[PDB]
């Protein structure tokens, strides 16, 4: 499997030694692979960057670029988890946790960001040893891009408001999303980062080619074939937009270039790439919340 | 009673060893570098 | 010219030896053939 | 075991102090790696022949 | 323990160690004698904000 | 781990035999997943179309066909190289030999690029049999996708001679941490801009919904952001169309119930946010280090593995 070890630090206190107990089935990223690290690497104090604490973009990122490992075995003095991109593909079944939505019998539980769900609840802190681990909420692929992006329109409304984007139901009864109170003012706060590249990564796109298609077409096979199918849907979305906004093949094509940089950027963040898949056997097909599930390396 | 009674099970063997030995006032001490010894070709840096 | 290589066998049975002990890839220049082998390579066999 | 010393006058009289302290362990491990190339694997453990 | 590689397996040793300061007080003290160089230019550079 | 074997044919002199003892770790294009292939399939005189050699945009659409494979070993009569679209399931991790003037880092994914800076280029000529060898350079995909962007848009704005006047900007240099990278720039060919251009104006297209007004809309929003944040200030680049796209819901509601904005996201997301994979090969590699170096070196081997 390749189990790394993270080592526990020195002397905790008895109940934080519980609080580790119940982290068994829980999703770690692990910073490199080395097969001995520390708790403090791993621990949410690692994933500052700016001098604070990531924001649900800051985290994405940093989930895209440490190694999630589920954890196997807790013991004192040791945590033993076994990176998940590590070996052959569809081998080293590992229990998972599930946490809120049902994980049927397979759909590629994604990790992502504890915050799109109540904030603080999973941040388990440890006191003794004073630090904190926020672990990611395992969901399937299709749930989950469905949420990250129903959040993120959420935000736009939010950023300028004078249809209920919070109730999804998802084969079962219906799931939901506010906690209401101010955890969507927290939740809100975190997304504002997100909220923007996203806002920008479009705005900038369309001004872009509406600002390109008709400074382009009228300097060929362009021409004919771009208006052919673009017929009252590219031309008839540059009259609208021009309509209510402004208007260089200088400034639009460098301009181009750090857009279109930016923007896959954005699809690489989101889409959530799947970790795993669940396969199971001899199971139960479907895993309830907080049941441990089988779990396979790829997709 | 019977504390300080420690222990003294038995007493290891020896070996004379090549060492650098200097009384520094009252007391005798070890004097010691130790790289080109241990650090020397390893590239790990000498603490 | 390019160098002939190495020759791993009449390397078991040294005429000598180095009294030194360096970092050689520092002094990598001085030689006509040079390799760092970090543990084992496939070219030693 | 600490000492003690009678002193004179008004004072508070002392007494004998024995302090009970303990330790824990520190805990660590050494790493060193080495590796042998799939040539090698083959020579040793037996195909290559 | 051991991994794969391209090349061949690999073979990570590393064994455990523990440890604790006898003696109550200070047992170890050290001092600075030289300096060597600065490893700092000791210069001019600005701050950018 | 299915590797496919590539045979050197016949001759081969000492001088070219050495030459291909060090191409290791590189990387091969073959046009077909097999397990007996002729040497000359991997040349670059294969990746000749009818009569023409492509050009550097034209590469790139060779290299999105066929498949690319890491030379693992190298023998006197065949070259193992286990073609990573496919056979990439070992326990532990293929090297790839770091060829760039670039850094790793660790979990950076590693898409390919033509050879394209001027102070490098690996071609590796081989006289005894008419045949030569490109290696691609791995990359990181931050970095391999401003690059397509930078070809894309020089082929794009010389397409129509700038009307304007003869100096244009850059858009051939780059910047890496420090490290000024510039591009080679060349050729650029009909066939290999059109179709890079054809398929960069298809796909912003599909991703304008009629959600998406809803979206335009918050532009001067935006720029009143620009001005009181440090952050959204950085965001919009200073040179940023928008900033002058600025220099509306339009009622038109279908029923209410729709949602288009989670719409138009969804919609965005698929075309417009994965243009880096479908103007260029996407990663199929993300540099991974065992032993804890978190970094590889230009010319060291990185240790790789699935995709990221």
């Amino acid at each position: 499997c390749f189990e790394a070890d993270i080592a526990i630090p020195s002397g905790i206190s008895r109940p934080d030694a519980a609080a580790l107990q119940r982290c068994e089935g829980r999703v770690v990223f692990l910073p490199t692979i080395r097969r001995q690290l520390a708790l403090a690497d791993v621990a949410h104090e690692s994933f500052v960057s700016g001098g604070v604490s990531p924001d649900t973009l800051g985290l994405l990122l940093a989930y895209r670029r440490r190694f999630p490992a589920v954890i196997t075995r807790v013991l004192p003095t040791r945590i033993v988890a076994c990176p998940v991109d590590l070996g052959l593909t569809h081998a080293g079944t590992v229990n998972l946790r599930n946490t809120s939505p049902v994980d049927l019998c397979n759909g590629d539980p994604v990790s992502l960001v504890p915050p799109v769900f109540e904030g603080q609840a999973t941040d388990v802190r440890l006191e003794s040893l004073d630090l904190t681990l926020r672990f990611p909420v395992p969901l399937p692929t299709p749930l989950a891009r469905e949420i990250v992006a129903r959040l993120v329109a959420r935000g736009i409304r939010d950023l300028n408001p004078d249809p209920d984007l919070n109730v999804l139901y998802y084969n079962g009864a219906r799931l939901s999303l506010v906690a209401d109170v101010q955890q969507l003012a927290s939740v809100n706060t975190e997304l504002r980062s997100l909220v923007l590249n996203m806002v920008y990564s479009i705005t900038e796109g369309t001004t872009l080619i509406l600002t390109l298609i008709p400074r382009l077409l009228a300097l060929g096979y362009v021409n004919a074939l771009l208006q052919m199918q673009s017929v009252t849907r590219e031309a008839a979305q540059l009259i609208h937009p021009e309509a209510p906004m402004l208007m260089r093949r200088l400034p639009l094509y460098e301009a181009l270039v750090a857009w279109l940089a930016h923007a896959g950027q954005l699809g690489d963040i989101l889409a959530l790439a799947p970790a795993v898949r669940v396969c199971t056997f001899d199971g139960a097909a479907v895993v309830q919340s907080g049941d441990m599930a089988p779990v396979i390396r790829y997709p | 009673n019977r504390e300080t009674l420690d222990e003294l099970e038995s007493a290891p063997q020896t070996t004379r060893v090549r060492a650098d030995l200097v009384a520094i006032g009252d007391r005798l001490v070890f004097l010691e570098a130790l790289e080109k010894r241990i650090y020397a070709a390893t590239n790990v840096p000498y603490p | 010219r390019d160098p002939p290589g190495y020759r791993y066998a009449a390397a078991m049975v040294p005429t000598g030896s180095i009294l030194s002990t360096i970092e050689v890839a520092s002094h990598r220049r001085l030689f006509d053939f040079f390799a760092r082998v970090r543990s084992d390579e496939n070219s030693l066999y | 075991h600490q000492p003690l010393i009678a002193r004179d006058g008004p004072h508070p009289v002392e007494q004998p102090v024995h302090n009970y302290m303990t330790k824990v362990i520190d805990r660590r491990a050494l790493n060193a790696a080495f590796s042998l190339a799939t040539e090698a694997i083959a020579l040793l453990t037996g195909e290559a022949l | 323990a051991r991994h794969e590689t391209g090349g061949g397996v690999n073979f990570t040793l590393t064994q455990p160690r523990g440890n604790v300061d006898l003696g109550v007080g200070y047992t170890a003290v050290a001092a600075t004698a030289t300096v060597r160089n600065p490893v700092t230019d000791m210069g001019n550079l600005p701050q950018n904000f």
